[PDB]
């Protein structure tokens, strides 16, 4: 509720530059990251992403002003390759959602 | 269902105010609380709060939103509250038109105009109609390049028609120094025809390396899509003529006409509910308790809001949620460095003035006569549209 | 199960000042060009990007 | 088929045949409604699994 509110009357009124977001209790919940990055989005307020594991927060056509201080899950795949690299595993199955 | 006609900018709210009083069939509650509230929006508090007022004050469920200014992003703002919320809000003009790439999966939001696959059939169209049948793709790391070739790639892949595909360039000026790193392939290309994805202030520069290598001039036609466009009225002077682009209409397709349909769409599906639920949904009037108010969710009218018809004309909109049959304008520029108008798609029929492209001397026009194995014609190809092969 | 997980990932706490760093460093680079403007004002009277 | 014979005794691999059903060698045809070429009989019975 407060996080569309959360950026003008107390973060943007005090000459912000940079905007840092927090980690949800329950870690497996994205609503922290999302009015961070659509408020100052559009903005043009760059906003730092601590705690962002999503992948969706990777494209900047939407969340412009979104970096990110961990890959996501995506990024395991880039791994993964050179995971099965050295195994010289070749026959995968793909198993997403 | 209390419809609010949010418009902001500077527009004409009488020409809205009046049409949208004026509803054409009364056999559903329409009741539309045209708040028409022409204070600026551009800061999210604005629209924020004035959203959750006047579900609070006349107990409205749904809203349709207007604007006149860029606001590259007030839609993904406004995707946020169709997400918290349940209320659907569809975008009408302005800051909504663009369509966002990927949403909430419960995001209660619809926009008007064509997505970038469509973009991307329509200039496949054009080409199609003038048999310009080689082409190339230049793009760069702007999202959406991984869908539009990908429906450029899909279409051209097992096709009666002979097309010629070559030369794919995924580079831009985002790289550091990338002026030497873009004109050894710029080299490279071919092709009469290019199709080009980029966003409208590199479309400018990539042009310009364009222009130093020499892709321009007569005997080369570029396409790009709508967003390179921008703005009718912005000619930035860069762009050679003969920019042949595709966008919605700005024109026809006017507000006072745009509030009409729209807030029809809204009402018929909503009452179609209530033939089937006979209890209409009340979410919690304010910005608030989202934890409580969500548990009266109304997924089911989402799931054929999309398909609805009126007056005919089907305003049936994707899954995905940007419109299915858009009525897009194909848009030439001229040598008067001014956009000019050239056809209509919709129906997925290319209907055009032009006939002939009015490319002029390496243009000289042969006249000749059917008769003999010296000429000889038969008919055309209906089934794709091109002609014939070897013809 | 051959799973996967990430190390000094979790340290929010002490992610934050890798995060200043980064920023603070920035603004070094920032404020020494020309034309360097100002952040908005509020949010109700500033109206752009 | 004697050749199969053959092919399967010196290669350790089972085989069952099963014929084709449109009865077709194989080749590229334009489909009704849009071209969408796609491959028939044996061709489009191999490429399908
Ligand atoms: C063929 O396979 C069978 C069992 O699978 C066994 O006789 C042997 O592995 C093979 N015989 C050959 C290659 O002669």
């Amino acid at each position: 509720i407060q996080m569309a509110l959360s950026v003008c009357e107390d973060l943007i009124s005090s000459q912000v530059y940079a905007i840092l977001v927090s980690h949800p209790p329950t870690p497996n919940d994205h609503f922290t990251p999302t009015p961070v990055s659509y408020t100052a989005g559009f903005y043009r307020i760059p906003v730092l992403g601590l705690t962002t594991r999503m992948s969706i927060y990777s494209d900047k056509s939407i969340h412009l002003s979104f970096l990110r201080t961990v890959p996501p899950y995506s990024h395991q795949s880039s791994v993964w390759f050179e995971m099965m690299r050295v195994y010289s595993w070749n026959h995968i199955i793909l198993l997403v959602s | 269902i209390g419809i609010a006609v949010i418009l902001v900018g500077t527009s004409d709210e009488v020409a809205i105010k009046d049409a949208h009083e004026k509803d054409d069939f009364h056999h559903l509650s329409v009741v539309p609380r045209v708040e028409l509230v022409a204070m600026n929006e551009t800061d999210p508090k604005s629209i924020i709060t004035r959203i959750c007022d006047l579900m609070s004050d006349r107990k409205i469920q749904g809203v349709v939103f207007a604007d006149d200014t860029d606001q590259e992003a007030i839609a993904q703002i406004l995707d946020f509250i169709s997400a918290q919320t349940l209320t659907p809000i569809l975008g009408i003009h302005g800051g909504s038109s663009m369509i966002m790439a990927d949403k909430d999966e419960s995001s209660m939001f619809f926009q008007f105009g064509p997505s970038i696959e469509q973009q991307a059939s329509v200039m496949l169209n054009i080409m199609e109609e003038y048999d310009w049948y080689i082409f190339s793709i230049v793009t760069t790391y702007f999202p959406g390049y991984q869908d539009f070739v990908n429906k450029i790639r899909s279409t051209i892949e097992n096709s009666f028609v002979g097309w010629e595909l070559e030369e794919v360039l995924l580079l831009d000026m985002s790289l550091d120094d990338g002026d030497s790193k873009i004109q050894n392939q710029l080299k490279k290309l071919q092709s009469p025809i290019i199709l080009l994805y980029c966003t409208k202030e590199e479309a400018t520069y990539i042009f310009e390396v364009a222009n130093s290598v020499g892709l321009t001039g007569y005997g080369y036609t570029w396409i790009v899509p709508s967003l390179v466009a921008g703005d009718t009225d912005t000619v930035p002077a860069e762009f050679p003529t003969g920019l042949i682009s595709v966008s919605y209409d700005e024109w026809d397709y006017g507000l006072p006409a745009r509030v009409r349909d729209g807030i029809a769409i809204i009402t018929t599906a909503a009452s179609d509910m209530l033939s089937e639920h006979s209890f209409i949904p009340e979410p919690k009037s304010s910005c608030y308790n989202t934890h409580e108010k969500r548990i009266y969710q109304s997924n089911m009218l989402n799931r054929y809001l999309i398909n609805v018809t009126f007056e005919g004309r089907n305003l049936s909109f994707s899954e995905d949620g940007y419109q299915m049959h858009p009525k897009l304008v194909i848009i030439l520029l001229n040598k008067e460095r001014k956009w000019e108008r050239v056809g209509k798609w919709k129906d997925k029929s290319l209907q055009m003035k032009y006939y002939v492209w009015p490319r002029m001397d390496d243009h000289l026009s042969i006249v000749t006569l059917e008769e003999a194995p010296f000429v000889i014609v038969e008919s055309v190809d209906p089934l794709s549209g091109t002609c014939m092969r070897n013809t | 199960i051959l799973g996967l997980q990430l190390i000094n990932g979790k340290n929010e706490s002490a992610h934050i000042s890798d995060a200043v760093g980064v920023v603070a460093q920035a603004v070094h680079e920032l404020l020494e060009k020309e034309n360097i403007t100002d952040p908005p004002r509020g949010c109700v009277g500033n109206t752009n990007i | 088929i004697d050749l199969l014979i053959k092919l399967a005794r010196t290669m350790n691999f089972t085989y069952e045949v099963h014929l084709v059903a449109d009865g077709k060698f194989g080749t590229q045809e334009r489909v009704n409604n849009s071209n969408k070429k796609e491959w028939n009989g044996m061709m489009g019975e191999l490429l399908s699994g």
